[PDB]
């Protein structure tokens, strides 16, 4: 069939009439990135010569082409933990939560550390963990930080979002109750702190299920890990390919280099071992580059991850679709098998009215207009309200400001303003 | 056929026609010894990556040396999950990184000076006084300069294709 | 290290320079146990030999085969081989041989 | 080392010209590496093979650095970007991007030429000494919820003042800092004080 773009909707656009949402969710999106790629070496030497004096001595003539892929594997290797190191290394210091999980009705006991397992993870980063799954001179070195290590940088930097905010990030932690960060967080999005306090209870119930819901997701779809278990797919094939070209005859007589040598003399012997070594140089050297343009990709991707810590985790975004559809509030990162988890916490408007509007009242001859938020209308009175939240507040001259005259403002419209 | 490698006993059944085996490289994996019809593991006589841990040349010319991914057995020694590090002796107090070894473990020239390893330290801890009612507000202030340095052009080379190769 | 690198001076830092292979101490050489010798003598120094349309073959099993006897003696005006060289022809075991 | 970041880029691009030159001394098969001495030694029926072999040695040689130039420069590309974006966001601007211009609250950055590359002085405020305030979301004066306008509401174990956020400045409390949202029956921890009215 021919793909729909979509469902059809049509909005209801007139020159007065505007729609202010009336209520909102709390929504989590996980934003998944990788990091790092396995760091693979690979002995030249070995893999093109192994145990052959008679090869070694042919490789050798020439010249850097070995030595040169050493190098440039070795480059990989380390920038995959520079890497790292640029995606969680953000904070100086270890931060640790208190004892009393005193946040408000925010429930983060499936994303803080749990004390009981051999390995200080969260609930949800080994629910990560469970989802993501020679003798040839192929050798794979470890990461330099371990996974321990990553998660005890994801839990510093968790802690101290929590209850620091951005303090932490741009110098020393602050110590601030929860509630009030979020009212900071609200402030950053348009929304005034009375709806946070006023609802704080309806909100941390939102928070709470779009967790539990995260869990089911995790726990339940397979797939949603597809961005980093590809990448361990992608070097798995990289590794296997390179293994297979040790099959390949390359024009030889036999692909096994001491069948050759068993079997022929130095006249001829030298000839086929000329064919395999430059077959496998060849081979090497594909490896090689792909290895480089994938690592490429990776850095990219780590430094988009770093660009998202820090402007997301330890900040608050401004950048519309940065951290998640929706008003962003906060993220908490959580460390994944090659990769790292986001999990971004945003303001959605959830249910609207239709209200007429205007852009300014006349009272006595002069234009009135909002110093936050629009005008509205009921149909009966005029309330002035922030615009991504109804809130209907009487019209004051504390709300509003003069500037010029009726006669100006296109489609200004007659009212009364209340004088405290 | 001929090869280097260790013979050991194996539990692969062989078919009373097959001799020989292979790997997925093609190479031998098993034969079977032509006078005792049993089969033989073939496996490649261990090795790994060597690498050696130093600090420059204008300071020391003593060296540690790290087999990657062995045990200290067929090889002051300190078995790592990164390998087997001889010469580098292993302090309990954790520091900052210098030169990294792997797998949490990182060494560096100190104290009479020798080449030291150790779980390298993630930073200090610093607990936060959190409660339900206390701000803590910035009384004074600190202004800052910091330096980044990026990249922005390389070396505008070019090569006579023609002449390099045919000169 | 210092050959690795092309220098005289090594920067801080660690480098991998080489790879530690366990060499082998001793050769193992197993073959067939059997003291038959192979019948080259009557295949080569035939009295009668058969026309080349009715080519003759013989099969050779189960025997060790002197192969030095036959590049050794010089009476033969043609000798060349293809896919194996007589050097390295005595010290190499066949599933059967076809003369 | 401060700026190891550029003398690397030299390095990376001097170790790409040596080896290359470098490459020029290998024999690919052939009977010698210098050309002239398979030209002065062979007949055209025997050199064709031996310059063949060089040929195809030198082409995959020219083949790799080729290859490695373009990744390098697409990385070197790649960093021109994220200076040019620091240049425009933040040189030109003012960063509200968090640790984008340095760890701090942004201020201003000065740029400098440098070799091969640019680097950028970012002036940023960080917050320096703190003491500890108690605090409340809301303060109750006639029944009525008060909200602060802009900062928090303090309390030095006495009195309870307003204050900015990221700097401690105690104003007194009035009418003209604070709004008027609900009352303290909803808001969870609000506290007793008094609101000034001028
Ligand atoms: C805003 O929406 C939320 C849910 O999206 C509403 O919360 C529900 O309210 C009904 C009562 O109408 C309860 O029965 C549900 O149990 C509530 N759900 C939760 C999760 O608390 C909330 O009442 C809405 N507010 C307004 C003003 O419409
Ligand atoms: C936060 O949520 C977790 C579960 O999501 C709560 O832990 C549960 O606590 C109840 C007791 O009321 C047990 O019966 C469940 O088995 C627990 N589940 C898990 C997974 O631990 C935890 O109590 C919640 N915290 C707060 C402060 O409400
Ligand atoms: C628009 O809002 C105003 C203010 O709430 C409404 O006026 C009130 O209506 C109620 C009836 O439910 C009366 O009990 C109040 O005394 C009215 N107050 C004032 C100041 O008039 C008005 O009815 C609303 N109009 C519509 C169409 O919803
Ligand atoms: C809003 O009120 C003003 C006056 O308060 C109205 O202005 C009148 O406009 C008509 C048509 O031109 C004149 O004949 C009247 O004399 C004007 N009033 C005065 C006092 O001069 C204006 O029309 C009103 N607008 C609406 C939409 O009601
Ligand atoms: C904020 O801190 C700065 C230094 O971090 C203080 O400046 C110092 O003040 C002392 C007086 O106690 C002088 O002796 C120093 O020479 C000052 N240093 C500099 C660099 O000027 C500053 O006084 C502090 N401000 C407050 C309000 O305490
Ligand atoms: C909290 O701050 C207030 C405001 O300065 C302090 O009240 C003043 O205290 C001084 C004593 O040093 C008196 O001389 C002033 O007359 C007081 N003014 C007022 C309006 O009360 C108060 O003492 C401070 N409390 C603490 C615990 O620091
Ligand atoms: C803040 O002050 C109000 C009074 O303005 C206190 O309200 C009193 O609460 C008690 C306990 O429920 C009642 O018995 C009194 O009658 C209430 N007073 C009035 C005037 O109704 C309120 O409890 C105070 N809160 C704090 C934290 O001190
Ligand atoms: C607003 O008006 C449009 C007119 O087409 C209508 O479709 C829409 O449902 C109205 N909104 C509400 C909340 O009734
Ligand atoms: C809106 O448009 C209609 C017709 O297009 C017009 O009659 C009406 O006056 C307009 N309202 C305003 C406020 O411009
Ligand atoms: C070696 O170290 C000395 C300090 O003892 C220093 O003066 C010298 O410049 C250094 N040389 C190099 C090449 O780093
Ligand atoms: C090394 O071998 C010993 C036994 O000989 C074993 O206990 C130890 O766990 C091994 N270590 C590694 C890293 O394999
Ligand atoms: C380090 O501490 C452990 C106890 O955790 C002890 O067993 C070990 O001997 C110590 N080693 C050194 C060198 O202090
Ligand atoms: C071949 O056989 C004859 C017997 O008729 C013998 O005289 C001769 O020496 C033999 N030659 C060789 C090379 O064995
Ligand atoms: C705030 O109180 C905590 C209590 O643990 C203390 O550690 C901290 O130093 C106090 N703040 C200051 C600025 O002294
Ligand atoms: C803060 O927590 C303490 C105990 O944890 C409690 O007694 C106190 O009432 C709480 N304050 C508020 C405003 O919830």
């Amino acid at each position: 069939y021919t793909m729909s773009l979509g469902a059809e909707n049509s909005v209801a656009y007139s020159n007065n009439s505007i729609a202010i949402p009336t209520n909102f969710t709390i929504s989590v999106t996980t934003e998944i990135l990788p990091v790092s790629m396995t760091k693979t070496s690979v002995d030249c030497t070995m893999y093109i010569c192994g145990d052959s004096t008679e090869c070694s001595n042919l490789l050798l003539q020439y010249g850097s082409f070995c030595t040169q892929l050493n190098r440039a594997l070795t480059g990989i290797a380390v920038e995959q933990d520079k890497n790292t190191q640029e995606v969680f290394a953000q904070v100086k210091q270890i931060y640790k939560t208190p004892p009393i999980k005193d946040f408000g009705g925010f429930n983060f006991s499936q994303i803080l550390p749990d004390p009981s397992k051999p390995s200080k993870r969260s609930f949800i980063e080994d629910l990560l963990f469970n989802k993501v799954t020679k003798f040839n001179g192929l050798t794979v070195l470890p990461p330099l930080l371990t996974d321990e290590m990553i998660a005890q940088y994801t839990s510093a930097l968790l802690a101290g979002t929590i209850t620091s905010g951005w303090t932490f990030g741009a110098g020393a932690a602050l110590q601030i109750p929860f509630a009030m960060q979020m009212a900071y967080r609200f402030n950053g999005i348009g929304v005034t702190q009375n709806v946070l306090y006023e609802n704080q209870k309806l909100i941390a119930n939102q928070f709470n299920s779009a967790i539990g819901k995260i869990q089911d997701s995790l726990s339940s779809t397979a797939s949603a890990l597809g961005k980093l278990q590809d990448v361990v797919n992608q070097n798995a094939q990289a590794l296997n390919t390179l293994v297979k070209q040790l099959s390949s005859n390359f024009g030889a007589i036999s692909s096994v280099l001491n069948d050759i040598l068993s079997r022929l003399d130095p006249p001829e012997a030298e000839v086929q071992i000329d064919r395999l070594i430059t077959g496998r140089l060849q081979s090497l050297q594909t490896y090689v580059t792909q290895q480089l343009i994938r690592a490429a990709e990776i850095r990219a991707s780590a430094n988009l991850a770093a660009t998202k810590m820090s402007e997301c985790v330890l900040g608050q975004s401004k950048r519309v679709d940065f951290c998640g559809k929706g008003y962003h509030l906060m993220s908490f990162p959580q460390s994944a098998p090659h990769g790292v988890v986001f999990l971004h916490v945003t303001y959605v408007p959830a249910q609207e009215k239709n209200f007429t509007t205007a852009p300014a009242i006349c009272h006595d001859g002069k234009a009135h207009f909002p110093r936050e938020g629009v005008f509205v209308s009921n149909g009966t009175h005029w309330f002035v309200t922030q615009r991504n939240f109804y809130e209907p507040q009487i019209i004051t001259t504390d709300n509003t400001f003069v500037s010029g005259n009726c006669d100006v403002v296109i489609g200004i419209v007659n009212n009364t303003v209340y004088d405290p | 056929l001929t090869g280097t490698g260790v013979l050991t006993e194996s539990n692969k059944k062989f078919l009373p026609f097959q001799q020989f085996g292979r790997d997925i490289a093609d190479t031998t994996d098993a034969v079977r010894d032509p006078q005792t019809l049993e089969i033989l593991d073939i496996t490649p006589c261990s090795f790994g990556g060597v690498s050696v841990i130093t600090p420059g040349t204008n300071t020391s010319n003593q060296v540690a040396v790290l087999y990657q991914d062995v045990n200290c057995t067929e090889v002051n020694v300190f078995q790592t999950r990164a390998g087997c590090l001889i010469g580098a002796e292993h302090v309990n107090n954790s520091y900052e990184c210098d030169i990294p070894i792997g797998a949490g473990i990182c060494a560096s020239y100190q104290t009479s000076q020798s080449i030291i390893a150790y779980t390298m330290s993630l930073g200090a801890e610093n607990s936060v006084a959190y409660s339900n009612n206390s701000i803590a507000i910035p009384t004074n202030f600190t202004i800052s300069v910091t330096t980044e340095i990026l990249p922005v052009s390389m070396t505008k080379t070019s090569v006579d294709c023609t002449m390099y190769i045919c000169g | 290290t210092k050959c690795t690198l092309k220098s005289f001076t090594v920067e801080k830092g660690i480098y991998q320079t080489s790879n530690f292979r366990v060499q082998p101490t001793e050769s193992i050489v197993r073959f067939p146990n059997i003291t038959n010798l192979c019948p080259f003598g009557e295949v080569f120094n035939a009295t009668r030999f058969a026309s080349v349309y009715a080519w003759n073959r013989k099969r050779i099993s189960n025997c060790v085969a002197d192969y030095s006897v036959l590049y050794n003696s010089a009476s033969f005006s043609t000798f060349k081989c293809y896919g194996v060289s007589p050097t390295k022809l005595n010290d190499l075991c066949f599933t059967n041989v076809y003369a």
